[PDB]
């Protein structure tokens, strides 16, 4: 029943005022960051021709314990400022600036939400952060900058106490998510609109958050395809804007009448 | 509770 224009009018008329957002790697491929579960001829093609058996192994603990070097090549590549946010991030920034953003839940570890100017208090980086690290042998914690010099020098960082490999607090497969993830217990019942951008919804427990909003809440998917619970268990007020994520965001921006703000924001930032 | 792919 609901269209993208309907959602735009709900926002314009302040009928939807507390927006929660879920994003994955699909919002950052337009910035040049390949999706580790849908890679191309760039970073992951080169590592797979050196010592990476498959891309998901970068985030698997058994492989890391065997050869941590592929992961740290990726860590070096994701140093903030190596990539710039694209229109998708700055749209989320605009949501925040206009007082509509309750929380932005991201599966990405590229830090582009923060680079776009969204405050940390609005963010839940559900798949971890490079801001801290943990020795894989003795479990001592370390500030993330204590290993940066090593990573940028193509050195595997090691613990000063036991010499084990120190791993950034990125959430690997088989690991729990940060406790800040549990903000969803209150954030999602309180949302009156859910936006889902650029994700496959194939990674749990993050994906199941799409079911945590109330049945009254529209769920707007801006993605190349209809995916996850949105595809198998649709709700009456779901909306799918399918295609290039940038074109879908730009279409919503135009329907919101935010084109001029977006242009102002981008030039002031870029 | 832990990160997994379907
Ligand atoms: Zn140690």
């Amino acid at each position: 029943k609901l269209s993208l224009q309907d959602v735009a009018e709900l926002i314009r008329a302040r009928a939807c005022q507390r927006v929660v957002v879920m994003v994955g790697a699909g919002i950052s491929t337009p910035s040049g960051i390949p999706d580790f579960r849908s890679p191309g001829s760039g970073l992951y093609s080169n590592l797979q021709q050196y010592d990476l058996p498959y891309p998901e192994a970068i985030f698997e603990l058994p492989f890391f314990f065997h050869n941590p070097k592929p992961f740290f090549t990726l860590a070096k590549e994701l140093y903030p400022g190596n990539y710039k946010p694209n229109v998708t991030h700055y749209f989320l920034r605009l949501l925040h600036d206009k007082g509509l953003l309750l929380r932005l839940y991201t599966q990405n570890i590229d830090g582009l939400e923060r680079v776009s100017g969204i405050p940390a208090s609005k963010l839940v980086e559900a798949h971890g952060t490079f801001a801290s690290a943990t020795c894989t042998v003795c479990q001592r914690p370390f500030p993330g900058e204590d290993i940066r010099a090593d990573v940028m020098a193509d050195r595997v960082p090691r613990c000063p106490v036991c010499t084990g490999v120190v791993k950034p607090d990125i959430v690997f497969f088989g690991e729990p998510l940060p406790q800040r993830f549990l903000l969803h217990v209150v954030d999602f019942p309180m949302a009156d609109l859910l936006l889902i951008l650029g994700t496959s919804l194939e990674v749990e427990p993050f994906a199941s958050l799409t079911e945590a909003v109330r049945s009254s809440v529209p769920r707007l998917l801006i993605n190349r395809d209809l995916v996850g619970p949105l595809a198998w268990h649709p709700r009456s007020r779901d909306v799918a804007q399918l295609g290039d994520v940038v074109h879908g965001v730009e279409s919503l921006v135009e329907l919101l009448g935010w084109t001029e703000e977006m242009r102002d924001l981008v030039q002031r930032e870029t | 509770a832990t990160k997994a792919a379907r």
